[PDB]
């Protein structure tokens, strides 16, 4: 029902700014306060606070009340989030979700979630390896793509579109991600068959396609 | 502030079966006759989902498994039966006083019938090995339990430098894990040696399951 | 007090002497800080309190238990320094400033200020409004009080009255009333709530009028005044006062709309126009009310006034004021 | 109201919004003045009355005759002009403002306040008949209009009260009353540059319950508000005050050069008098029954008044000057 | 009683200023009103205003608020009037009185009153001739003073400080002043006994006896 | 203002008749039921004195002889009986409302039996003779009424240059009149011509009454 869409993912150096999105799509003036979270990876998510985009009613947590500005455009029905002086302890996914006044409702709908690294590291596409195996072969043929020297996180790897398919989390080396995505199809299929991953790295806007072939 | 803790840290439970959460805040969550209390399912890379809102009321177009209870201070998730697509972290929030508290989170992992890994090994790409840099590759997919070991022997020397694994999330269909090693080289270290050996120790056997080739 | 104004709405300035009324409420920093003159006065009175079965205190105003919170590490201290096994401990404020029935007297134990209710140091054994100003981020010093009664504190409070708009203020009210036609009350902000009485040395229009007519109840501190007036309405005795801090006015809640009929149900404790799963309910209704609809506003969303009843819904399934 | 403000006793300094209640008796020069929005209608007015049996209008306050004054020649201009053989006159004011019992609506001679007379009696003069329509701005405009009823009140769009550090005042466009609590509540100083006779509304007076006419200082028919700040204790309603001065300045301290004592053998409280005889000579030694002190004392034009209860306390009283 | 001293004649050039002044002995706070009349030779007395020297209580009329000024000194309880632009319409006899306020009392006690003169005359003081009678006698005998040659007026004429005496009024001539003072004697006793005449003329400060005696 | 009118403006009264001054005011002088209305008399070179105060009350230490009544606008000062003492100027004065105002005044002159001048002729003194001028002076003393007129004789020729008269105030003492006339010239003018006469010619008897010298 009530759609959101937030900001794309966004590499930020020390000290400096950050103001990221959330479009409200579904919304009523009753209804539509835009709260928002701040979540380190696999931690426990803090609250910042929530603004009504037709109200301009704004509530700030104590925690981040020097740290985040919260402004809105009823228009645009949009809430934007600003971040003040930038530390690493910042680095993090921001969350924008509907939600309500104090005693009211829950977190119904949330937006997907903008990743922000704060760094001096300049971005870098990655380089994408393809992964094929003269051996012995089964019913069944694994094939896999790595993904290598890239900044910031994430990359995204889709196998045709659309199959059993495994994304690895990324790892860090030497300042710079390097991860792999593996699928299984069966054999009669391939090369006989084309397979193509495609790997996407948004922060540098860089999209690559690795035809599979054998050795 | 109402501080929510969250019973148990993490939890491992069998298809079919009843899991149970707990949430204890640290002050009342009732006012007006009602307990401002909510439980969220978070897949991971994923914005969190309403399962129960208020203490005992289930999240329109939520399975029935899913249930509340508890009321004050101390409150309860149950799960029953718990299935295959329950493989996610679970967070209990509050809303009664500012400001608005989480959970600390309970990582939920599924048991299932143990499984031996399929192992896969890949040499380095004719694209790499140009560009000074050699990675060889193994890929460990569909096994459980997830607690494994390691090993790759280049020319019957064990190897344990340059050495990263990275394990993936529990899958949602058939509730087990894989892993990517890699070895990480310069490209003149590769040709000084010519068979390589990839070899796993897992729960399913004593006898190592091992996937070699030669140049 | 000499100087110079300028009022937007009226679009003029001048200068001269007289009495400024200002609004402490809608402050955005603390213009006004609690001392006490003598902490150790403070400490013996505590110390006789203790012997005489008093196990606590309740703050009558906010900027008292504000004052408690800075000042209990030393009262804490000076007690521990005159050994005297007696822990003076503060926390929060509920809704309403419930009143206490002891009070102090000028010169592994607990005492406990404010926080909420127990029945193990309830209210009969809790004292209050023991505090009156002596003199003067500007400071004001407080000292021990002489006698025990159940008046607000007359050197806190002001009233002004001008060009037909009257204000009845404090540090923690703002009651303003206007003459549109008729005088009545108009709007009314509240830091505070306490249950002291509004003393009619300080109260416009304090003769001829009914308490059960006084919108801001006088048990809660309500002017006896008929500025404390609204046609239609009566005294808000199970409004959401609990809510400690809101905003009363005359307005719809936004997204309702209230209706004057006599089908409509009696007047009861006030409701909430959210229900706490976050469904609005629309339509409300009145049976002898005069629109706009008496409404309140606070930490939780916006309320309605006794009189205001839901038109179609069950009020089962509504937030109430009790 | 949104401003600045220096407190000289207090010695301190606030900045704010709220509301500002100016002292206007003691302004240097005229801040407000009274001019009607159609003084048409006011002829009309006029005419209806005459033609009624009324013979001409009291002003209930100063600023209404001043208003009159600047007022007349256009008004007799747009009479002679509309056909009608009536002359109109203002006069000026005496001490109190006397009230009427006439009123106006929404050859011969009209006479408007000057001093009394038996031709044209206050039974037959119209008395509060205009009421404040909106404010000019930059000195400063009043605009009248004809009131749409007729009754004994001050017109309250001129009238305000405060009180702040405990210190209240009641104050207008002729009064200013100042009230305090040292040890009690009482009344401590009164300013006028008029004194009228209509009633100060309850609607803007502090303390106005369980109040006594018969102990209110200033008196309940000269716009007294009816108020327990308007008590001092040992002081009954100063009804014979020398409210005759139209202008006077009334406090509790001692008449120059005299000395008050609290005595039984005083004599009972009568008209005020004042403490210089019509010769000029001064009498010193005064006292009174049960009041208390320090005196009350009234300051005019033409000298310094006692309290009702204040008596000499040798002289006869009949060499003496009385507000009588 | 109450006794006024004012000071001393003046005179004083056109657009100048003159200040004078009024010493009250015998009086109190609360009478003691010294008003102050102007009043040309044998014309109607203007009021012009008075001042309290305890109180600094000061009213003036209409005619004098651009001209006169009032000024008190209460240790010396004395009157100050000072005339600011001077011209020929200020030449009179200045009189400080005692009086009260508004319709209290009357004008109990006078001071003597100060002269002064708006003039480019400089003060010249005058030259005194002896009046006596061989000729006709009777049982008594006439004699007098010529004071001629003075400005300004006036001047005193004493006759042994203590008979029938007569004072002639001054008259202008040429722009100064002529006047004349007889005095009858029995003429036993003169000129037996000794007669002087004494004439003093205090805004030159001269004085001037000269005895008479027979041609 | 109040504008006191006296009536009359002089007056000539016998001696032990009855005198009536009356003062009319333009506005009411009434107050407190009291008339603010005050008679004051002025000897000549004098300040003024209190007679009756209010409209009638005999001024303490003042002669019953005198008398006020009056009210409102129209006040009478009378004396019974009139004295050698009362010949001086009389002023009505008003305090009922600022400004205090005087009426205009009215001069009393006793009216006696007449009386025939005492002649004295002066010639020009020593000490003038040798300064450069000369001034021959006649003495009139003691005669009534005030109108006379006087002649002077030099050798016979009718002199009529450089005369200046001065009339005295009526003698309190025997309500007479006296006058000087001054013959002024050069020194040497006086020393042409040898005999000087002064003529008066008055009521008394038609037959001037003369005095001369010679040199
Ligand atoms: C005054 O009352 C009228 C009539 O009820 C209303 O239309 C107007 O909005 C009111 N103005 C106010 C409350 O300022
Ligand atoms: C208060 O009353 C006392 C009584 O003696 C007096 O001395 C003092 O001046 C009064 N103070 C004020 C401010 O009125």
């Amino acid at each position: 029902e009530v759609q959101l869409q937030q900001s794309g993912p966004e590499l930020v150096k020390p000290g400096a700014s950050v103001k990221m999105s959330c479009k409200a799509s579904g919304c009523t003036l009753t209804n539509c306060f835009m709260h928002w979270m701040k979540q380190k990876p696999g931690q426990d998510l803090e609250w910042i606070g929530y603004i009504n985009p037709y109200n301009d009613m704004t509530k700030y947590s104590e925690n981040f009340k020097g740290k985040a500005t919260l402004t809105s455009d009823k228009s645009s029905s949009t809430a934007f989030m600003e971040l003040s002086s930038l530390t690493s302890e910042d680095s993090a996914v921001y969350y924008c979700a509907r939600g309500y006044l104090l005693r009211t409702g829950c977190f119904d709908y949330w937006g997907q979630g903008t990743t922000l690294t704060v760094s001096s590291a300049k971005t870098t596409p990655p380089s994408v390896y393809p992964l094929a195996p003269g051996d012995t072969t089964g019913s069944s043929v694994t094939l896999g793509c790595l993904v290598k020297g890239y900044f910031p996180e994430s990359v995204t790897v889709t196998w045709n579109s659309g199959s059993s398919v495994h994304t690895f989390p990324a790892l860090l080396q030497s300042g710079l991600y390097t991860m792999s995505s593996s699928v299984t199809v069966p054999s009669s299929t391939w090369p006989s068959q084309t397979v193509t991953c495609s790997v996407a790295h948004p922060a540098s806007s860089t999209t690559v396609d690795k035809k599979l072939e054998p050795s | 502030n109402i501080v929510l803790t969250q019973s148990p840290a993490s939890l491992a439970v069998s298809l079919g079966q009843r899991a149970t959460i707990s949430c204890r805040a640290s002050e009342s969550v009732d006012s007006y006759g009602y307990s401002f209390m909510h439980w969220y399912q978070q897949k991971p890379g994923q914005p969190p989902k309403v399962l129960i809102y208020l203490a005992s009321n289930l999240e329109s177009g939520v399975p029935a498994r899913f249930s509340g209870s508890g009321s004050r201070t101390d409150f309860t998730l149950t799960i029953d039966p718990v299935e295959a697509d329950d493989a996610a972290t679970y967070y209990c929030q509050q809303n009664n006083e500012n400001p608005l508290t989480f959970g600390a989170g309970t990582k939920l992992e599924l048991k299932r019938a143990d499984a031996a890994p399929t192992v896969s090994i890949f040499p380095p790409s004719s694209e790499q090995l140009t560009s000074g840099g050699a990675s060889v590759v193994c890929f460990l997919n569909n096994f459980y339990p997830k607690d494994i070991n390691v090993k790759w022997k280049i020319d019957g020397s064990e190897r344990q430098n340059g050495v990263l694994n990275s394990w993936t999330d529990q899958d949602s269909k058939d509730s087990t894990y894989s892993m990517s090693s890699t070895l990480t080289l310069t490209k003149d270290e590769y040709e000084r040696h010519n068979s390589y050996t990839c070899e796993a120790t897992h729960k399913t056997s004593t006898s190592p399951i091992v996937k070699s080739f030669n140049r | 007090d000499s100087g110079c104004v300028v009022s937007w709405k009226n679009k003029e300035l001048k200068c001269g002497s007289g009495i400024f009324i200002t609004d402490n409420v809608h402050t955005w920093t603390e213009q006004y800080k609690f001392q006490p003159e003598s902490p150790s006065k403070l400490a013996s009175a505590i110390q006789k309190a203790h012997e005489e079965g008093i196990c606590g205190i309740r703050s009558v105003t906010r900027l008292e238990n504000l004052m408690w919170k800075q000042i209990t590490p030393e009262l804490n201290h000076i007690l521990s320094e005159n050994e005297v096994k007696l822990t003076i401990m503060t926390g929060d404020i509920k809704g309403i400033m419930q009143a206490g029935k002891r009070s102090l007297r000028p010169q592994n134990q607990t005492f406990l200020i404010d926080g909420p209710e127990t029945a193990e140091c309830p209210n009969t054994n809790r004292a209050w409004n023991s505090l009156e100003v002596e003199d003067y981020t500007t400071n004001i010093w407080l000292k021990l009080k002489e006698k025990q009664d159940v008046f607000c504190d007359s050197k806190l409070m002001s009233a002004a009255i001008k060009d037909n708009r009257a204000v009845h203020a404090d540090m923690g009210y703002w009651i303003e009333s206007a003459l549109n036609d008729t005088w009545k009350i108009e709007k009314a902000s509240f830091i505070e709530v306490k249950n002291c009485h509004w003393p009619k040395s300080h109260t416009l229009w304090s003769n001829g009028v009914l308490e059960s007519e006084m919108i801001i109840p006088k048990n809660l501190a309500g002017p006896v005044s008929q500025h404390n007036y609204r046609p239609g309405y009566h005294t808000q005795i199970t409004g959401p006062w609990h809510l400690g801090k809101l905003e009363m006015d005359f307005d719809f809640c936004d997204g309702t709309t209230v209706v004057v009929t006599e089908d409509c149900g009696n007047r009861g404790p006030s409701l909430r126009t959210t229900t706490a799963s976050g469904k609005l309910i629309t339509e409300w209704c009145c049976r002898s009310c005069t629109l706009p609809p008496l409404r309140y506003r606070g930490e939780d969303g916006c309320w309605y006034g006794m009189e205001i009843r839901p038109l179609k819904e069950k009020e089962e399934n509504l937030v109430n004021s009790l």
